[PDB]
């Protein structure tokens, strides 16, 4: 006879339990990365703001030199 | 959250296809009857059930 039957060795194991990976860095790592990015941005903004102040002083002194003719 | 609806309605459609193969209707099978069932399982269905599970 022929009928719907599982095979001679049966069917294989089937996973039925939860599997969460558990991934990412430790919280100290992202805190250190954020703090380092903050410090780098602070340093770059400091340098560029000082340069901008120097350029503004230069432009203002050019204006002061140009004033009497106007 | 409207994404898992579309994520698992294809699995729901797969089981609807299993109902289709075993009884002949996608939803209203009328397969379980007093006295057992109405028809035997077709050949090759249980491999599909095992793969889906």
């Amino acid at each position: 006879v022929k009928q719907d039957m599982p095979p001679v060795g049966g069917y294989g194991p089937i996973d039925y339990k939860r599997n969460l990976p558990r991934r990412g860095l430790s919280g100290y790592s992202m805190f250190a990365v954020g703090i380092g990015a903050l410090l780098f941005g602070y340093w770059s903004m400091m340098r560029w703001n000082r340069e901008r102040r120097r350029l503004q002083i230069e432009d203002f002194e050019a204006r002061i030199a140009l004033m009497p003719l106007l | 959250a409207m994404t898992p609806f579309f994520w698992m309605f294809e699995e729901r459609e797969k089981m609807f296809e299993f109902y289709e193969r075993v009884s002949g209707a996608r939803m209203h099978a009328a397969y379980v009857r007093p006295g057992g069932v109405h028809q035997d399982l077709p050949l090759g269905l249980m491999d599909d059930i095992y793969e889906f599970s």
